[PDB]
Protein backbone atom coordinates (compact mmCIF):
# COMPACT_ATOMS: atom_id res chain seq x y z
CA UNK A 1 0.00 0.00 0.00
CA UNK A 2 0.66 3.51 -0.23
CA UNK A 3 1.95 5.98 3.29
CA UNK A 4 1.25 10.00 3.06
CA UNK A 5 2.74 11.50 5.66
CA UNK A 6 3.03 15.35 6.44
CA UNK A 7 5.32 17.39 7.79
CA UNK A 8 6.81 20.75 8.79
CA UNK A 9 4.17 21.94 11.25
CA UNK A 10 4.20 22.90 14.50
CA UNK A 11 3.42 26.45 17.04
CA UNK A 12 4.34 29.98 15.61
CA UNK A 13 3.34 33.39 15.99
CA UNK A 14 1.06 35.42 13.26
CA UNK A 15 2.36 37.14 10.46
CA UNK A 16 4.83 33.72 10.36
CA UNK A 17 5.03 31.40 7.99
CA UNK A 18 5.78 27.47 8.04
CA UNK A 19 5.91 24.91 4.72
CA UNK A 20 4.31 21.78 4.91
CA UNK A 21 5.31 18.87 3.06
CA UNK A 22 3.30 15.25 2.28
CA UNK A 23 5.72 12.41 1.53
CA UNK A 24 3.90 10.26 -1.16
CA UNK A 25 5.67 6.52 0.04
CA UNK A 26 4.79 3.49 -2.45
CA UNK A 27 5.49 2.85 -6.11
CA UNK A 28 4.01 5.93 -7.03
CA UNK A 29 3.64 6.79 -11.00
CA UNK A 30 1.22 9.47 -10.99
CA UNK A 31 -1.22 11.41 -8.50
CA UNK A 32 -4.63 12.77 -10.34
CA UNK A 33 -5.35 15.24 -7.90
CA UNK A 34 -3.25 15.94 -4.47
CA UNK A 35 -5.51 18.67 -2.20
CA UNK A 36 -4.53 19.90 1.14
CA UNK A 37 -7.48 19.67 3.70
CA UNK A 38 -7.60 21.41 6.95
CA UNK A 39 -9.42 20.54 10.24
CA UNK A 40 -9.71 23.28 12.75
CA UNK A 41 -11.15 22.41 16.14
CA UNK A 42 -14.71 22.77 16.28
CA UNK A 43 -15.62 23.56 12.70
CA UNK A 44 -16.13 21.16 9.43
CA UNK A 45 -13.01 20.13 6.98
CA UNK A 46 -12.11 22.82 4.98
CA UNK A 47 -10.63 22.71 1.64
CA UNK A 48 -7.00 24.81 0.76
CA UNK A 49 -5.65 24.05 -1.97
CA UNK A 50 -4.85 21.49 -4.90
CA UNK A 51 -2.46 20.34 -7.75
CA UNK A 52 -3.22 18.07 -10.95
CA UNK A 53 -0.12 15.99 -12.29
CA UNK A 54 0.74 18.83 -14.97
CA UNK A 55 1.17 21.23 -11.96
CA UNK A 56 -2.85 23.01 -11.90
CA UNK A 57 -3.04 24.66 -8.82
CA UNK A 58 -6.26 26.07 -7.10
CA UNK A 59 -6.90 27.53 -3.60
CA UNK A 60 -9.74 28.66 -1.44
CA UNK A 61 -10.50 32.20 -1.32
CA UNK A 62 -9.13 32.23 2.56
CA UNK A 63 -5.68 31.20 1.43
CA UNK A 64 -5.17 33.15 -1.84
CA UNK A 65 -2.11 35.17 -2.32
CA UNK A 66 -0.79 33.66 1.26
CA UNK A 67 -0.31 30.45 0.39
CA UNK A 68 1.36 28.48 -2.62
CA UNK A 69 1.62 24.39 -3.18
CA UNK A 70 4.27 22.70 -5.24
CA UNK A 71 5.69 18.83 -6.13
CA UNK A 72 9.17 18.67 -5.73
CA UNK A 73 8.71 16.25 -8.58
CA UNK A 74 12.13 14.26 -8.35
CA UNK A 75 11.34 13.82 -4.64
CA UNK A 76 7.81 12.77 -5.70
CA UNK A 77 6.70 14.92 -2.57
CA UNK A 78 4.13 18.03 -2.47
CA UNK A 79 4.76 21.18 -0.10
CA UNK A 80 2.23 23.76 0.87
CA UNK A 81 4.34 26.86 1.35
CA UNK A 82 1.74 29.49 4.18
CA UNK A 83 3.00 33.10 4.65
CA UNK A 84 0.86 35.65 6.74
CA UNK A 85 -0.33 33.07 9.23
CA UNK A 86 -3.94 33.87 10.70
CA UNK A 87 -5.17 32.41 14.35
CA UNK A 88 -8.09 31.54 11.47
CA UNK A 89 -5.22 29.30 10.12
CA UNK A 90 -4.66 27.08 13.43
CA UNK A 91 -5.75 23.22 12.32
CA UNK A 92 -4.61 20.23 11.15
CA UNK A 93 -3.12 20.05 7.84
CA UNK A 94 -3.49 16.91 5.66
CA UNK A 95 -3.42 15.68 1.84
CA UNK A 96 -6.18 13.70 -0.05
CA UNK A 97 -4.08 11.72 -2.88
CA UNK A 98 -7.15 11.60 -5.50
CA UNK A 99 -6.43 8.99 -8.17
CA UNK A 100 -3.01 7.62 -6.74
CA UNK A 101 -1.59 5.00 -9.21
CA UNK A 102 0.91 2.42 -8.17
CA UNK A 103 2.53 0.08 -10.31
CA UNK A 104 5.87 -2.25 -9.55
CA UNK A 105 7.76 -2.77 -12.33
CA UNK A 106 6.58 -6.71 -11.81
CA UNK A 107 3.23 -4.95 -13.50
CA UNK A 108 1.53 -5.35 -10.98
CA UNK A 109 -0.40 -1.73 -9.33
CA UNK A 110 -3.21 -0.37 -7.63
CA UNK A 111 -5.60 3.21 -8.46
CA UNK A 112 -6.80 4.46 -5.03
CA UNK A 113 -7.66 7.30 -3.08
CA UNK A 114 -5.21 8.20 0.25
CA UNK A 115 -5.36 9.89 2.87
CA UNK A 116 -2.37 11.52 4.96
CA UNK A 117 -1.91 11.39 8.93
CA UNK A 118 -1.64 15.20 9.49
CA UNK A 119 0.49 17.97 10.63
CA UNK A 120 -0.63 19.77 14.08
CA UNK A 121 -0.59 23.66 13.17
CA UNK A 122 -1.03 26.42 15.94
CA UNK A 123 -1.01 30.38 15.38
CA UNK A 124 -0.53 32.20 18.59
CA UNK B 1 -8.93 -22.57 -2.39
CA UNK B 2 -6.12 -21.43 -5.39
CA UNK B 3 -6.79 -26.04 -5.35
CA UNK B 4 -9.89 -25.24 -7.96
CA UNK B 5 -7.77 -22.42 -10.32
CA UNK B 6 -5.05 -25.26 -10.90
CA UNK B 7 -7.79 -27.67 -11.91
CA UNK B 8 -10.35 -25.37 -13.88
CA UNK B 9 -7.22 -24.64 -15.84
CA UNK B 10 -6.54 -27.98 -16.64
CA UNK B 11 -9.56 -29.58 -16.32
CA UNK B 12 -11.11 -27.51 -18.98
CA UNK B 13 -8.79 -25.09 -21.07
CA UNK B 14 -5.86 -27.71 -21.03
CA UNK B 15 -3.27 -25.73 -19.55
CA UNK B 16 -0.70 -27.23 -17.08
CA UNK B 17 0.55 -23.38 -15.94
CA UNK B 18 -0.41 -19.64 -16.83
CA UNK B 19 1.62 -18.08 -19.64
CA UNK B 20 3.35 -15.42 -17.14
CA UNK B 21 3.06 -14.90 -13.61
CA UNK B 22 1.27 -11.88 -14.21
CA UNK B 23 -1.51 -13.16 -16.00
CA UNK B 24 -1.68 -15.70 -12.68
CA UNK B 25 -1.53 -12.81 -10.56
CA UNK B 26 -4.42 -10.65 -12.55
CA UNK B 27 -6.12 -14.28 -12.54
CA UNK B 28 -6.35 -14.73 -9.14
CA UNK B 29 -7.18 -11.36 -7.96
CA UNK B 30 -10.31 -11.00 -10.79
CA UNK B 31 -11.58 -14.81 -8.90
CA UNK B 32 -11.37 -12.74 -5.55
CA UNK B 33 -13.73 -10.51 -7.24
CA UNK B 34 -13.20 -8.30 -3.68
CA UNK B 35 -12.29 -5.48 -6.33
CA UNK B 36 -12.82 -4.57 -10.15
CA UNK B 37 -9.69 -5.29 -11.96
CA UNK B 38 -7.61 -3.73 -15.30
CA UNK B 39 -5.63 -5.93 -17.22
CA UNK B 40 -3.48 -3.70 -19.86
CA UNK B 41 -1.44 -7.44 -21.30
CA UNK B 42 -0.50 -7.06 -25.27
CA UNK B 43 -2.65 -9.61 -27.75
CA UNK B 44 -1.67 -12.85 -27.24
CA UNK B 45 -0.76 -12.45 -23.89
CA UNK B 46 -3.63 -14.74 -22.43
CA UNK B 47 -6.01 -11.72 -20.67
CA UNK B 48 -9.24 -13.99 -22.24
CA UNK B 49 -8.28 -16.52 -19.25
CA UNK B 50 -8.25 -13.94 -17.17
CA UNK B 51 -12.28 -13.51 -17.10
CA UNK B 52 -12.96 -16.71 -18.61
CA UNK B 53 -11.51 -18.89 -15.55
CA UNK B 54 -12.87 -16.95 -13.01
CA UNK B 55 -16.43 -16.73 -14.91
CA UNK B 56 -16.66 -21.18 -14.51
CA UNK B 57 -14.85 -21.12 -11.03
CA UNK B 58 -17.57 -18.22 -9.71
CA UNK B 59 -21.60 -19.51 -9.51
CA UNK B 60 -23.27 -17.04 -11.65
CA UNK B 61 -23.14 -15.36 -15.40
CA UNK B 62 -20.66 -13.41 -16.75
CA UNK B 63 -21.52 -10.86 -18.95
CA UNK B 64 -18.56 -9.46 -21.32
CA UNK B 65 -18.50 -6.59 -23.40
CA UNK B 66 -17.09 -6.91 -26.56
CA UNK B 67 -17.17 -3.99 -29.41
CA UNK B 68 -17.57 -6.08 -32.62
CA UNK B 69 -19.00 -9.23 -33.54
CA UNK B 70 -15.78 -10.91 -35.18
CA UNK B 71 -14.21 -10.59 -32.26
CA UNK B 72 -16.75 -12.06 -29.82
CA UNK B 73 -17.08 -14.72 -32.47
CA UNK B 74 -13.38 -16.15 -31.97
CA UNK B 75 -13.27 -16.86 -28.36
CA UNK B 76 -17.19 -17.95 -28.34
CA UNK B 77 -16.21 -20.60 -30.92
CA UNK B 78 -13.32 -21.47 -28.75
CA UNK B 79 -15.01 -21.70 -25.34
CA UNK B 80 -17.90 -24.25 -27.06
CA UNK B 81 -14.67 -26.62 -28.48
CA UNK B 82 -13.94 -26.42 -24.46
CA UNK B 83 -17.64 -27.32 -23.74
CA UNK B 84 -18.39 -24.13 -22.26
CA UNK B 85 -21.82 -22.74 -21.82
CA UNK B 86 -20.78 -19.72 -23.69
CA UNK B 87 -23.50 -17.66 -25.57
CA UNK B 88 -23.54 -14.45 -27.68
CA UNK B 89 -26.59 -12.19 -27.69
CA UNK B 90 -25.65 -9.81 -31.10
CA UNK B 91 -27.97 -8.86 -33.82
CA UNK B 92 -26.30 -11.75 -36.64
CA UNK B 93 -28.62 -14.13 -34.53
CA UNK B 94 -32.42 -14.93 -35.86
CA UNK B 95 -35.18 -13.58 -33.85
CA UNK B 96 -35.78 -17.13 -32.73
CA UNK B 97 -32.46 -17.62 -31.60
CA UNK B 98 -32.47 -13.93 -29.86
CA UNK B 99 -35.89 -15.09 -27.88
CA UNK B 100 -34.69 -18.65 -26.87
CA UNK B 101 -31.62 -16.89 -25.35
CA UNK B 102 -33.42 -14.38 -23.53
CA UNK B 103 -35.41 -16.84 -22.24
CA UNK B 104 -32.75 -19.00 -20.93
CA UNK B 105 -31.61 -16.06 -19.00
CA UNK B 106 -35.09 -15.17 -17.68
CA UNK B 107 -35.33 -18.89 -15.72
CA UNK B 108 -33.75 -19.92 -12.21
CA UNK B 109 -30.78 -22.03 -13.24
CA UNK B 110 -29.93 -20.80 -16.80
CA UNK B 111 -27.76 -22.88 -19.18
CA UNK B 112 -25.71 -19.62 -20.01
CA UNK B 113 -22.30 -19.43 -17.94
CA UNK B 114 -20.61 -16.73 -20.22
CA UNK B 115 -22.62 -13.55 -22.23
CA UNK B 116 -20.99 -12.47 -24.62
CA UNK B 117 -22.92 -9.09 -25.66
CA UNK B 118 -22.08 -5.90 -28.45
CA UNK B 119 -21.85 -2.87 -26.09
CA UNK B 120 -24.90 -1.47 -29.31
CA UNK B 121 -27.08 -4.55 -27.36
CA UNK B 122 -26.17 -4.10 -23.36
CA UNK B 123 -27.46 -0.50 -23.99
CA UNK B 124 -30.38 -1.21 -25.97
CA UNK B 125 -33.99 -0.99 -24.15
CA UNK B 126 -35.04 -4.78 -25.84
CA UNK B 127 -32.15 -6.04 -23.31
CA UNK B 128 -32.76 -3.86 -20.11
CA UNK B 129 -35.60 -6.00 -18.50
CA UNK B 130 -33.60 -9.39 -18.85
CA UNK B 131 -30.63 -7.49 -17.75
CA UNK B 132 -32.60 -5.95 -14.77
CA UNK B 133 -34.04 -9.77 -13.97
CA UNK B 134 -30.79 -11.00 -14.05
CA UNK B 135 -29.54 -8.39 -11.24
CA UNK B 136 -32.08 -9.18 -9.42
CA UNK B 137 -31.85 -12.85 -9.08
CA UNK B 138 -28.11 -11.91 -7.79
CA UNK B 139 -27.38 -13.95 -10.99
CA UNK B 140 -24.59 -11.59 -12.35
CA UNK B 141 -20.99 -12.83 -11.17
CA UNK B 142 -18.74 -10.49 -13.25
CA UNK B 143 -18.95 -7.50 -15.73
CA UNK B 144 -16.22 -7.58 -18.28
CA UNK B 145 -15.32 -4.93 -20.60
CA UNK B 146 -13.37 -5.83 -23.41
CA UNK B 147 -11.04 -3.46 -25.29
CA UNK B 148 -11.84 -1.01 -22.41
CA UNK B 149 -9.55 1.64 -24.13
CA UNK B 150 -12.47 1.92 -26.47
CA UNK B 151 -14.25 5.09 -23.49
CA UNK B 152 -11.13 6.82 -24.22
CA UNK B 153 -11.22 9.78 -26.86
CA UNK B 154 -7.57 10.03 -26.32
CA UNK B 155 -7.34 6.44 -26.96
CA UNK B 156 -7.54 5.81 -30.60
CA UNK B 157 -10.49 3.44 -31.15
CA UNK B 158 -13.18 5.18 -29.09
CA UNK B 159 -16.70 3.81 -29.33
CA UNK B 160 -19.44 6.84 -28.17
CA UNK B 161 -21.57 3.15 -27.04
CA UNK B 162 -18.80 2.63 -24.75
CA UNK B 163 -20.00 5.75 -22.46
CA UNK B 164 -23.02 3.98 -21.13
CA UNK B 165 -21.04 0.92 -19.91
CA UNK B 166 -19.89 3.04 -16.54
CA UNK B 167 -23.38 3.31 -15.76
CA UNK B 168 -24.01 -0.16 -16.43
CA UNK B 169 -21.25 -0.66 -13.84
CA UNK B 170 -22.93 1.51 -11.31
CA UNK B 171 -26.03 -0.53 -11.51
CA UNK B 172 -24.82 -3.95 -10.75
CA UNK B 173 -22.52 -2.97 -7.64
CA UNK B 174 -22.80 -6.43 -6.53
CA UNK B 175 -20.68 -7.60 -9.05
CA UNK B 176 -16.36 -6.82 -9.81
CA UNK B 177 -16.20 -5.73 -13.07
CA UNK B 178 -13.00 -6.48 -15.27
CA UNK B 179 -11.41 -4.49 -17.78
CA UNK B 180 -8.68 -5.30 -21.02
CA UNK B 181 -7.01 -3.76 -23.38
CA UNK B 182 -4.04 -4.70 -25.12
CA UNK B 183 -2.74 -0.92 -24.94
CA UNK B 184 -2.96 2.07 -22.67
CA UNK B 185 -1.15 6.02 -22.07
CA UNK B 186 -1.64 6.97 -18.51
CA UNK B 187 -4.43 9.32 -19.68
CA UNK B 188 -6.65 5.99 -21.27
CA UNK B 189 -5.98 3.90 -18.01
CA UNK B 190 -7.23 7.01 -16.40
CA UNK B 191 -10.18 7.34 -18.64
CA UNK B 192 -11.03 4.10 -18.68
CA UNK B 193 -11.06 3.85 -14.36
CA UNK B 194 -13.40 7.10 -14.61
CA UNK B 195 -15.74 6.39 -17.44
CA UNK B 196 -16.24 2.71 -16.81
CA UNK B 197 -16.95 3.43 -12.81
CA UNK B 198 -14.45 0.70 -11.74
CA UNK B 199 -14.36 0.91 -8.03
CA UNK B 200 -11.39 2.15 -6.14
CA UNK B 201 -8.93 0.14 -5.45
CA UNK B 202 -8.96 -1.05 -8.60
CA UNK B 203 -6.29 -3.93 -9.28
CA UNK B 204 -3.55 -3.66 -12.26
CA UNK B 205 -2.16 -6.08 -14.12
CA UNK B 206 -0.10 -4.03 -17.19
CA UNK B 207 2.33 -5.71 -18.90
CA UNK B 208 5.98 -3.44 -18.67
CA UNK B 209 6.95 -2.60 -22.51
CA UNK B 210 10.78 -2.61 -21.11
CA UNK B 211 12.76 -5.07 -22.62
CA UNK B 212 16.63 -5.26 -21.04
CA UNK B 213 18.41 -7.18 -24.35
CA UNK B 214 17.36 -3.89 -26.20
CA UNK B 215 20.38 -1.10 -25.98
CA UNK B 216 18.99 2.14 -27.18
CA UNK B 217 20.97 5.28 -28.22
CA UNK B 218 20.63 8.67 -30.23
CA UNK B 219 22.62 10.12 -33.04
CA UNK B 220 22.08 13.92 -34.44
CA UNK B 221 22.56 13.86 -38.20
CA UNK B 222 23.53 17.57 -38.03
CA UNK B 223 26.98 16.66 -36.05
CA UNK B 224 27.90 13.66 -37.95
CA UNK B 225 31.22 13.69 -40.50
CA UNK B 226 29.82 10.54 -42.63
CA UNK B 227 26.14 9.64 -41.67
CA UNK B 228 26.12 6.44 -44.58
CA UNK B 229 29.16 5.70 -43.03
CA UNK B 230 28.41 5.55 -39.46
CA UNK B 231 24.86 3.57 -40.74
CA UNK B 232 27.35 0.99 -42.00
CA UNK B 233 29.56 0.62 -38.75
CA UNK B 234 26.56 0.72 -36.41
CA UNK B 235 24.75 -2.33 -38.49
CA UNK B 236 28.09 -4.18 -38.90
CA UNK B 237 28.89 -3.40 -34.99
CA UNK B 238 25.61 -5.23 -34.70
CA UNK B 239 25.66 -7.99 -36.96
CA UNK B 240 28.34 -10.50 -36.45
CA UNK B 241 27.95 -11.07 -32.23
CA UNK B 242 28.51 -14.49 -33.29
CA UNK B 243 32.29 -14.47 -34.67
CA UNK B 244 32.45 -18.24 -34.93
CA UNK B 245 29.56 -17.96 -37.13
CA UNK B 246 30.88 -14.78 -38.72
CA UNK B 247 28.20 -12.24 -39.48
CA UNK B 248 25.05 -13.26 -38.11
CA UNK B 249 21.46 -11.88 -37.62
CA UNK B 250 19.91 -9.63 -39.47
CA UNK B 251 18.36 -6.11 -39.34
CA UNK B 252 16.23 -3.21 -40.63
CA UNK B 253 16.34 0.87 -41.42
CA UNK B 254 13.13 3.19 -41.49
CA UNK B 255 13.24 6.11 -43.80
CA UNK B 256 10.39 9.11 -44.04
CA UNK B 257 10.63 8.68 -47.82
CA UNK B 258 11.13 6.19 -50.69
CA UNK B 259 13.56 7.50 -52.86
CA UNK B 260 15.54 7.99 -49.08
CA UNK B 261 14.93 4.17 -48.94
CA UNK B 262 15.98 3.33 -52.29
CA UNK B 263 19.13 5.10 -52.06
CA UNK B 264 20.29 3.88 -48.45
CA UNK B 265 20.21 0.60 -49.73
CA UNK B 266 22.49 1.26 -52.53
CA UNK B 267 24.89 3.32 -50.09
CA UNK B 268 24.85 1.11 -47.35
CA UNK B 269 25.38 -1.86 -49.88
CA UNK B 270 28.23 -0.37 -51.79
CA UNK B 271 29.70 0.33 -48.43
CA UNK B 272 29.71 -3.20 -47.76
CA UNK B 273 26.53 -4.21 -45.95
CA UNK B 274 24.38 -5.81 -48.22
CA UNK B 275 20.44 -4.18 -48.29
CA UNK B 276 17.31 -4.02 -49.71
CA UNK B 277 14.43 -1.68 -50.33
CA UNK B 278 11.41 -2.00 -48.82
CA UNK B 279 8.69 0.74 -49.83
CA UNK B 280 4.39 0.47 -51.16
CA UNK B 281 5.77 2.14 -54.31
CA UNK B 282 7.36 -1.63 -55.39
CA UNK B 283 4.89 -4.06 -57.09
CA UNK B 284 3.55 -6.98 -54.60
CA UNK B 285 6.24 -9.33 -56.35
CA UNK B 286 9.42 -7.25 -55.29
CA UNK B 287 8.09 -6.76 -51.94
CA UNK B 288 7.45 -10.67 -51.15
CA UNK B 289 11.15 -11.31 -53.43
CA UNK B 290 12.75 -8.38 -50.95
CA UNK B 291 11.43 -9.89 -48.04
CA UNK B 292 11.57 -13.43 -48.59
CA UNK B 293 15.70 -12.86 -49.08
CA UNK B 294 15.59 -10.67 -45.92
CA UNK B 295 13.67 -13.71 -43.98
CA UNK B 296 16.04 -16.21 -45.37
CA UNK B 297 19.29 -13.76 -44.55
CA UNK B 298 20.01 -13.90 -48.36
CA UNK B 299 20.13 -10.62 -47.39
CA UNK B 300 21.14 -9.34 -43.79
CA UNK B 301 19.46 -6.05 -43.83
CA UNK B 302 16.04 -4.11 -44.95
CA UNK B 303 15.64 -0.34 -45.64
CA UNK B 304 11.48 0.03 -44.81
CA UNK B 305 9.28 3.57 -45.30
CA UNK B 306 7.66 4.30 -41.70
CA UNK B 307 4.47 4.48 -43.73
CA UNK B 308 5.03 0.52 -44.57
CA UNK B 309 6.87 -2.20 -43.24
CA UNK B 310 7.30 -5.67 -41.54
CA UNK B 311 5.02 -8.10 -43.72
CA UNK B 312 5.88 -10.69 -41.48
CA UNK B 313 8.16 -10.25 -37.76
CA UNK B 314 11.39 -11.95 -37.30
CA UNK B 315 13.39 -13.50 -34.35
CA UNK B 316 17.45 -12.59 -34.91
CA UNK B 317 16.61 -8.59 -35.76
CA UNK B 318 20.02 -7.72 -34.46
CA UNK B 319 19.14 -3.86 -34.81
CA UNK B 320 16.37 -1.40 -35.82
CA UNK B 321 18.27 1.63 -36.96
CA UNK B 322 15.65 4.75 -38.36
CA UNK B 323 17.06 7.56 -40.58
CA UNK B 324 14.58 9.80 -39.66
CA UNK B 325 12.44 10.50 -36.46
CA UNK B 326 8.73 8.44 -36.50
CA UNK B 327 5.43 9.77 -36.44
CA UNK B 328 4.96 8.79 -32.71
CA UNK B 329 6.67 7.19 -29.58
CA UNK B 330 4.19 4.35 -30.11
CA UNK B 331 5.87 4.02 -33.97
CA UNK B 332 9.17 4.15 -32.35
CA UNK B 333 8.39 1.58 -29.91
CA UNK B 334 6.70 -0.52 -32.24
CA UNK B 335 9.33 -0.02 -35.14
CA UNK B 336 12.25 -1.00 -32.87
CA UNK B 337 10.47 -3.62 -31.43
CA UNK B 338 10.78 -5.75 -33.91
CA UNK B 339 14.09 -6.00 -32.95
CA UNK B 340 15.55 -8.76 -30.99
CA UNK B 341 12.69 -10.96 -30.33
CA UNK B 342 14.45 -13.64 -30.02
CA UNK B 343 16.37 -12.49 -26.67
CA UNK B 344 20.12 -11.98 -27.98
CA UNK B 345 21.33 -8.58 -27.46
CA UNK B 346 20.28 -5.76 -29.94
CA UNK B 347 20.59 -2.41 -30.85
CA UNK B 348 17.80 0.28 -31.50
CA UNK B 349 19.13 3.46 -32.68
CA UNK B 350 17.15 6.82 -33.60
CA UNK B 351 18.92 9.26 -36.35
CA UNK B 352 17.50 12.78 -35.14
CA UNK B 353 17.78 15.92 -36.94
CA UNK B 354 15.93 18.98 -36.48
CA UNK B 355 15.46 19.47 -39.69
CA UNK B 356 13.54 16.02 -39.81
CA UNK B 357 11.43 17.29 -36.57
CA UNK B 358 10.62 20.22 -38.29
CA UNK B 359 9.67 18.42 -41.42
CA UNK B 360 7.30 15.70 -39.81
CA UNK B 361 5.73 18.69 -37.37
CA UNK B 362 4.37 21.03 -40.36
CA UNK B 363 3.14 17.33 -42.16
CA UNK B 364 1.19 16.42 -38.39
CA UNK B 365 -0.45 20.02 -38.48
CA UNK B 366 -1.19 20.48 -42.08
CA UNK B 367 -3.15 16.98 -41.65
CA UNK B 368 -4.85 17.70 -38.44
CA UNK B 369 -6.33 20.99 -39.84
CA UNK B 370 -7.34 18.89 -42.82
CA UNK B 371 -9.48 16.55 -40.34
CA UNK B 372 -10.46 19.74 -38.52
CA UNK B 373 -12.31 20.97 -41.77
CA UNK B 374 -13.30 17.32 -42.78
CA UNK B 375 -15.26 16.64 -39.58
CA UNK B 376 -14.21 18.93 -37.55
CA UNK B 377 -12.68 19.87 -33.60
CA UNK B 378 -12.17 16.90 -31.13
CA UNK B 379 -9.90 15.86 -28.38
CA UNK B 380 -7.83 13.77 -30.53
CA UNK B 381 -6.34 16.96 -32.43
CA UNK B 382 -4.43 17.42 -29.34
CA UNK B 383 -2.82 13.73 -28.94
CA UNK B 384 -1.78 13.57 -32.40
CA UNK B 385 0.77 15.98 -31.90
CA UNK B 386 1.46 15.09 -28.68
CA UNK B 387 2.17 11.30 -29.25
CA UNK B 388 4.92 12.70 -31.75
CA UNK B 389 6.44 15.49 -28.87
CA UNK B 390 6.95 12.47 -26.17
CA UNK B 391 9.73 11.01 -28.99
CA UNK B 392 11.00 14.68 -29.72
CA UNK B 393 11.36 14.59 -25.38
CA UNK B 394 12.84 10.82 -25.93
CA UNK B 395 16.07 12.58 -28.29
CA UNK B 396 16.61 16.05 -26.42
CA UNK B 397 16.36 14.46 -22.77
CA UNK B 398 19.38 13.09 -21.57
CA UNK B 399 18.14 10.20 -19.47
CA UNK B 400 17.56 6.97 -19.25
CA UNK B 401 16.36 5.85 -22.69
CA UNK B 402 14.08 2.96 -21.44
CA UNK B 403 12.75 4.91 -18.51
CA UNK B 404 11.41 7.36 -21.28
CA UNK B 405 9.28 4.78 -22.69
CA UNK B 406 8.13 3.54 -19.55
CA UNK B 407 7.26 6.39 -18.32
CA UNK B 408 5.27 7.06 -21.57
CA UNK B 409 3.08 3.85 -21.82
CA UNK B 410 2.94 4.13 -17.84
CA UNK B 411 5.15 1.11 -16.49
CA UNK B 412 7.54 1.77 -13.22
CA UNK B 413 11.16 2.43 -13.34
CA UNK B 414 12.68 -0.05 -15.19
CA UNK B 415 16.06 -1.88 -14.27
CA UNK B 416 17.88 -0.77 -17.36
CA UNK B 417 21.44 -2.32 -15.99
CA UNK B 418 23.85 -0.22 -18.31
CA UNK B 419 21.43 -0.98 -21.19
CA UNK B 420 21.41 2.41 -22.93
CA UNK B 421 23.88 4.84 -24.07
CA UNK B 422 22.98 7.33 -21.21
CA UNK B 423 22.81 4.56 -18.54
CA UNK B 424 26.51 3.47 -19.94
CA UNK B 425 28.46 6.77 -20.65
CA UNK B 426 25.78 9.67 -19.13
CA UNK B 427 28.42 12.29 -19.86
CA UNK B 428 28.80 11.37 -23.68
CA UNK B 429 25.43 11.86 -24.26
CA UNK B 430 25.21 15.24 -22.37
CA UNK B 431 28.37 16.42 -24.25
CA UNK B 432 26.66 15.13 -27.63
CA UNK B 433 23.54 16.95 -26.55
CA UNK B 434 25.25 20.47 -25.41
CA UNK B 435 26.86 20.10 -29.23
CA UNK B 436 23.42 20.34 -31.27
CA UNK B 437 22.20 23.13 -29.32
CA UNK B 438 25.55 25.25 -31.10
CA UNK B 439 24.02 23.78 -34.41
CA UNK B 440 20.55 23.76 -33.11
ZN1 LIG C 1 18.97 3.79 -19.55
Amino acid sequence: QVQLVENGGGCVQATGSLRLSCAASGSIFSINRMTWYRQAPGKEREWVAAITSGGSTNYADSVKGRFTISRDSAKGTVYLQMNSLKPEDTAVYYCEAYGTYTLAPTGEGEYDDYWGQGTQVTVS
Amino acid sequence: PERRVRSTLKKVFGFDSFKTPLQESATMAVVKGNKDVFVCMPTGAGKSLCYQLPALLAKGITIVVSPLIALIQDQVDHLLTLKVRVSSLNSKLSAQERKELLADLEREKPQTKILYITPEMAASSSFQPTLNSLVSRHLLSYLVVDEAHCVSQWGHDFRPDYLRLGALRSRLGHAPCVALTATATPQVQEDVFAALHLKKPVAIFKTPCFRANLFYDVQFKELISDPYGNLKDFCLKALGQEADKGLSGCGIVYCRTREACEQLAIELSCRGVNAKAYHAGLKASERTLVQNDWMEEKVPVIVATISFGMGVDKANVRFVAHWNIAKSMAGYYQESGRAGRDGKPSWCRLYYSRNDRDQVSFLIRKEVAKLQEKRGNKASDKATIMAFDALVTFCEELGCRHAAIAKYFGDALPACAKGCDHCQNPTAVRRRLEALERSS
